[PDB]
This record gives C-alpha cells, structure tokens and sequence, in this order.
C-alpha cells in the first residue's frame, strides 16, 4: 500500500517562498527516483522536478530552474520541493510522485499552492 | 555561456517570427540578425561559432549560407533516420471530413530517434504504417506530443480518415501549411478521435515497458497498437550539410526534404537573461 501525502502548500505571495513536503510510506524509499508534477488552473499536469535515489543528482523544469530545489531524507522517507521567488504562474497543486518517468508508479493527492497578490 | 545559447535562442526567435511576415522574409531576415547584438555580442559572430541546435537558430544559419544538421524537424521533435530508406510518391488521400490531400508519402521502411524538448521516441515505420513507436517523457501531456505527431507522420489511413473539421490552419503570413501540418496543427488541438480509432493490442509484460490507452492511462495488458512507453527512458550524432532556404523559410537538403520551416519553430518564449539590441 504505497501512501504519498503532500503538505506544506498554500496561499502566498509573488516572491514569497514556500516549503512542500511529502511523506512516503509503505516502500523503499531509498530505491527509488522521486518527482513533482503540477497542474496549473485549466492545465494540464506538468513534470517540475527529479531527485535520483540518493539525492546526489536533481533535474528541473528550466521554468522553475534557480528558483525551486528538490530534495530528499532517506532516513524519515520524505520528499521537499523548497520554492523561492514564486511567480503567479507557479499558481497548481503540486503533486509528489513515485519515480523518474511518466507514468508514475504513484501519485500523491497534491497540496494547493497559490501565489496572489490580491489574496488573504 | 549556456545563458549565450539561451539568449540566442530567444533572440533567433523572434527575428525568424518577424521576418515571416516580411515581403522578403529571407532578406530581412538576414539584416535582423546582423543588426542584433547578445550581451553586446553581434548575433552574427555567435551563429558563426555557437554549436546550439534549435529551429529558429538554424533557420538563421541557413539564411546566413551556413551548415545546419541533416535532420528534419516534424512537431517540434528532431527525427534522425538511423535505419532504412524511402522515396517520396504522391498521393491523393481522403480525410474523415471528406476533403482531399495530396501528400508525399514515404514509400519504405525507415527507423528513426525522434528527440523533443520533453521527450525522447524510437519509431519504426514502413509505408502509411506505424511497426512500433517507444517513448519516453516525465508527463503526460509530453508523452501524448510524441505519439501524436508519431501517428501523424506515419501517414496511416487510420489517421487521415481520424479528421473531423476542414483543414485551414496558416502560418502568421495568413497561409495554409502543408498538408503534413495541416493534420499535425488538428490533432494537437484534440486527438481524441485519432487515439479512439487507432487500435489497441494485447502486450507482452516487459521489464521496464507499460501499454498505454486511449485515454492515455497506462495498462499492464494492452495498449495503443504499436505503442509503448518506456519508463526506464529512450536515451538518443549530427551530421552538418549544406542547404536551402526559399522565400518563406522553408529549409530543405539537396534532395529536397523539407528540414526546418517557421512553423517547426517553438512559440514559446522565455525571457532572455542576456540583453538583446535589435539595432
């Protein structure tokens, strides 16, 4: 019963930064390559980020490229998306997942991320 | 320098869309890139040294008589043959809306690495029949682009008789695209109906491998008719030849195969981290 749960997300504004986790549970964590993926409003789900097993490599988006880092804790099972410099356009829930390639071995349900100015 | 090759890019761009719209799209095309400066760089001396690859950039090259690589670009993705031969023969063809196209269609076996900015394919295909298309991505939406234009470019009847409106998309000089981009431009606006008549097959459980459906969610035990997505990831060589450039900016080899034109090049658009002067 592989679990995935996002948190971390919310309301925030243009620049801000945000920290998401997501807690994994039920395999081996450390075997496996981890992602983000996110949808925007009207969008369709959009590859963000990977972390190999160990950490010792990451890929991004080149859109959130020097702005997000991806990283990971073997040791409590949890993925983190650190986000700095969050544009409206970073505006989806963002979905941790289970592997390097579409289609994903697991999703979890995703943590609302919005960046607005107007509001509160 | 890799913000120099993103800047180029940009840059290149811009002046390819400009220029579409021109007269002389070719003339002024070339007097945009020699009055563009990149970071204070001439854009000139940058396309003559910078090994970057990308519509737009190349396009430029072409304008500028210079050696761009051998292969074509269909759908954003850059199709490299490594296997095979055709001859191209023209035909009358029937789509679904019931209007006529006269294609070239590739008559002969031919294998090829299709490589895109978010995905990466091998394609087996013999004449108006996709044999086997293995792709890779890290979404779905990047997965469907490759099977899309895949299907397309396969010229299969399947998906001439998939169409479902009038064909009249135009490039931004007001003018119908070429047949083979007539059906790419309908079925990135929805290939429901493409992917719905396509056909399904049992698979083999393969390491590594998933079918995928119609509606694009993965299965164990069929998938798409000669379709399957590679989880593990198709991992990809240029040869630079000499070539053509017409006055709407159509680039073809010396046999005449269409290689680059503006519709291949990317509408999206970053924001240039060098400053760019269009003097």
């Amino acid at each position: 019963q592989v679990q995935l749960q996002e948190s971390g997300g919310g309301l925030v504004q243009p620049g801000g930064s945000l920290r998401l986790s997501c807690a994994a549970s039920g395999f081996t964590f450390s075997n496996y390559y981890m992602s983000w993926v996110r949808q925007a409003p009207g969008e369709g789900r959009e590859w963000v980020s990977s972390i190999n097993r160990d950490g010792s490599n990451t890929y991004y988006a080149d859109s959130v490229k020097g702005r997000f880092t991806i990283a990971r804790d073997n040791v409590k099972n949890t993925l983190y998306l650190l986000m700095d410099s969050l544009k409206s356009d970073d505006t989806a829930v963002y979905y941790c997942t289970k592997g390097s390639n579409w289609p994903y071995d697991n999703w979890g349900q995703g943590t609302q991320v919005t960046v607005s100015s107007h509001h509160h | 320098n890799d913000d120099v090759d993103q800047s180029l890019i940009i840059a290149a761009r811009n002046i390819v869309r400009r220029a579409t719209v021109s007269t002389d799209p070719l003339a002024s095309l070339l007097e945009m890139c020699h009055s563009t400066q990149i970071g204070g760089i001439r854009m000139v001396d940058i396309l003559r040294q910078n090994p970057t690859e990308e519509q737009a950039v190349d396009i430029c090259k072409a304008a500028m008589g210079l050696r761009i690589s051998s292969s074509f670009s269909f759908g954003g993705f850059t199709f490299k043959r490594t296997s095979g031969s055709s001859v191209k023969k023209e035909e009358e063809v029937l789509t679904g809306n019931l209007q006529t196209l006269k294609i070239r269609v590739h008559e002969g076996y031919e294998e090829f690495t299709m490589v895109g900015r978010r995905a990466t394919a091998i394609l087996r295909k013999a004449t108006r029949r996709l044999i086997q298309l293995i792709v890779s991505g890290r979404d779905e939406q990047s997965i469907a682009e490759a099977i899309i234009v895949a299907m397309v470019f396969s010229q299969e009847d399947c998906m001439i008789k998939a169409v479902r409106g009038d064909l009249n998309f135009v490039n931004r000089a007001n003018q119908r695209l070429n047949p083979m981009h007539q059906l790419l431009r309908h079925f990135q606006k929805d290939a429901k109906v493409l992917f719905q008549n396509w056909g399904i097959e049992p698979i083999d459980n393969v390491m590594g491998m998933i079918g995928i459906l119609p509606d694009m969610t993965p299965s164990t035990e069929m998938s798409l008719r000669g379709v399957r997505v590679s989880k593990m990831g198709v991992d990809e060589s240029t040869e630079r030849v000499v070539v053509s450039i017409d006055r709407f900016l159509r680039v073809r080899d010396q046999r005449g195969n269409v290689l680059l034109s503006p519709e291949e090049v990317s509408e999206t658009q970053g924001t240039e981290r060098l400053t760019i002067t269009y003097s």
